[PDB]
């Protein structure tokens, strides 16, 4: 009755990006995971004024409305201005979309980082599911989810049991 | 008994961009954009002319001034501020279109 | 005559195995591209974690 | 006393760009490896000269400092050129970017690519400690880090012993 | 006789992009995986309509073939042009290059994303070679064989087999 990213994501998450879910004795819970989530959002929230930098982005007029410069020249400037505009135009779309390729391909690697992390602290006493989960050879109370959670998980007191279960 | 895998690190770091908030730093670094000028013109390797005081259109009407680069010929062709394309005052119609088409003439 | 070089400009020679340069807009010859940054640093190596 | 690349680097390295590190019952050791270090340099040290690509980057005067060319026109020729300025400054910031994102991602994948192929080597006989390292449930002395250094850690000799360990 | 991705590619496959070999007590086999190569060609067949976007690519002349515009105003038309000509260019360029990248890291990922699938699939019934490849520790026939490839593999039955041989 229990999933992982693999398969899906979580709608019921809301304070986090990325999260624990768990299923003991007890019964189901669900957590969130500050390291990870902060490691995202650093590098995503930032992106938009890594777009507005400005440097020199001032600009004066050349031409003018009210007294318009000679005909011949001024087609050229506004030929001149309109392939400026479609370079720019090209960039901005193209900017856009591998800032968000890079988002994309970097959120879901902040997940499968957290996963072979818990993996680590499971290293023998669990094995891994296919969607996600970790299906662990022993008794897990709410007290060892959280140890899991916190990084505390020291998996020797658990492992005889568990490899006993194998 | 613990076999392990690593990587450089070295002390102090670098600079460099990439697309985030500028990002990381690194190890090593180069620079790209180059800021060092030579006030001379290197010319070795080239057959240079130094014009001087013939305008370089003078070069096709001959004035006194241009009679040394009549029947010229180089690669690189250095044209002066001193130099005029006339004795007999007067101007070249599409000056500047001949001029271009000059400086690459050889 | 024995310095080489094949970019050049009003203030002189610029001589540049580099991408970019930064002395002159209007310079001709063989340059690299003219660009407004005073330095972009390339890689050109692994990022770096301390012990 | 000793940790792998998950935590941190090695400023002791000066050999190579990758390497190993050991600690048997004869002592703390340390090495590199040509494979991965040449494929990475390879990838990394040619960049220069992709940007440095001159197809017709040549280009002659159009305007001349002596005898300014017509007021408005070389008003425009101004505009333009430092538009075209603009376009290239953008461009450059962002290729010199991209192609450094690129060559981080890919060091640090040559990394974990090289820790899987020891992994591969020891399949059964070590489990992983979490920085990077190798838990060995044998006895390996010089002779036998070398032979896993080397890629030639003939598994199923230590294999019965490790399993005994497990 | 047998390898797998991580040696070489595989010249005999066609009718697919990935797939599978095995060896089993009947002999040497082969065949492809519709979920993955589904996968890699929806992203990569579409790239050239993604270059393609045509936006406002329209566009007239501005200076004309028969009655030349003036010599002055032309040069200047002219060299704008070969501006903007260099930079499309540079973009073309630089566009296939980096679609060209990024087909490549994704095919190869859509591939190790598949053999995780498959490692999943047969949890601890085997072990990993190093090549690619997967040694199973039971007799896993034509049936069983095509029973992972249609994803259908229940370790449970073949578990406590494959762990006696462990």
């Amino acid at each position: 009755a229990i999933a992982g990213f693999i398969e899906n994501g979580w709608e019921g998450l809301i304070d986090g990006w990325y999260g624990f879910r768990h299923q003991n004795a007890q019964g189901e819970g669900t957590a969130a995971d500050y390291k990870s989530t902060q490691s995202a959002i650093d590098q995503i929230t930032g992106k938009l004024n890594r777009l507005i930098e400005k440097t020199n982005q001032q600009f004066e007029l050349i031409d003018n409305e009210f007294n318009e410069v000679e005909k011949q020249i001024g087609n050229v400037i506004n030929w001149t201005r309109d392939s400026i505009t479609e370079v720019w135009s090209y960039n901005a779309e193209l900017l856009v979309a591998m800032e968000n390729q890079h988002t994309i391909d970097l959120a879901d690697s902040e997940m499968d980082k957290l996963y072979e992390r818990v993996k680590r602290q499971l290293r023998e006493n669990a094995e891994e599911d296919g969607t996600g989960c970790f299906e662990i050879f022993h008794k897990c109370d709410d007290d060892c989810m959280a140890s899991i959670r916190n990084n505390t998980y020291d998996h020797s007191k658990y492992r005889e049991e568990a490899m006993q279960n194998r | 008994d613990k076999i392990c895998l690593g990587h450089h690190a070295v002390s102090n770091g670098t600079k460099v961009n990439t697309l985030t908030e500028r990002g990381v730093e690194v190890v090593n670094a180069t620079e790209t954009v180059e800021r060092t000028n030579i006030p001379r013109i290197c010319s070795k390797g080239k057959r240079t002319v130094d014009l001087g005081q013939c305008g370089l259109l003078g070069t096709i009407t001959g004035p006194p001034q241009c009679d040394q680069f009549l029947e010229f010929s180089a690669d690189l062709i250095i044209e002066r501020r001193e130099g005029s394309d006339v004795c007999y005052p007067g101007k070249f119609v599409n000056e500047e279109a001949l001029r271009q088409i000059l400086r690459e003439s050889g | 005559a024995n310095c080489e070089g094949d970019c050049y400009h009003s203030g002189g020679t610029i001589i540049s195995n580099l991408p970019f340069q930064n002395i002159d807009s209007r310079a001709v010859g063989k340059c690299p591209r003219y660009v407004k940054q005073r330095s972009l640093l390339l890689a050109t190596g692994m990022k770096n974690v301390p012990e």
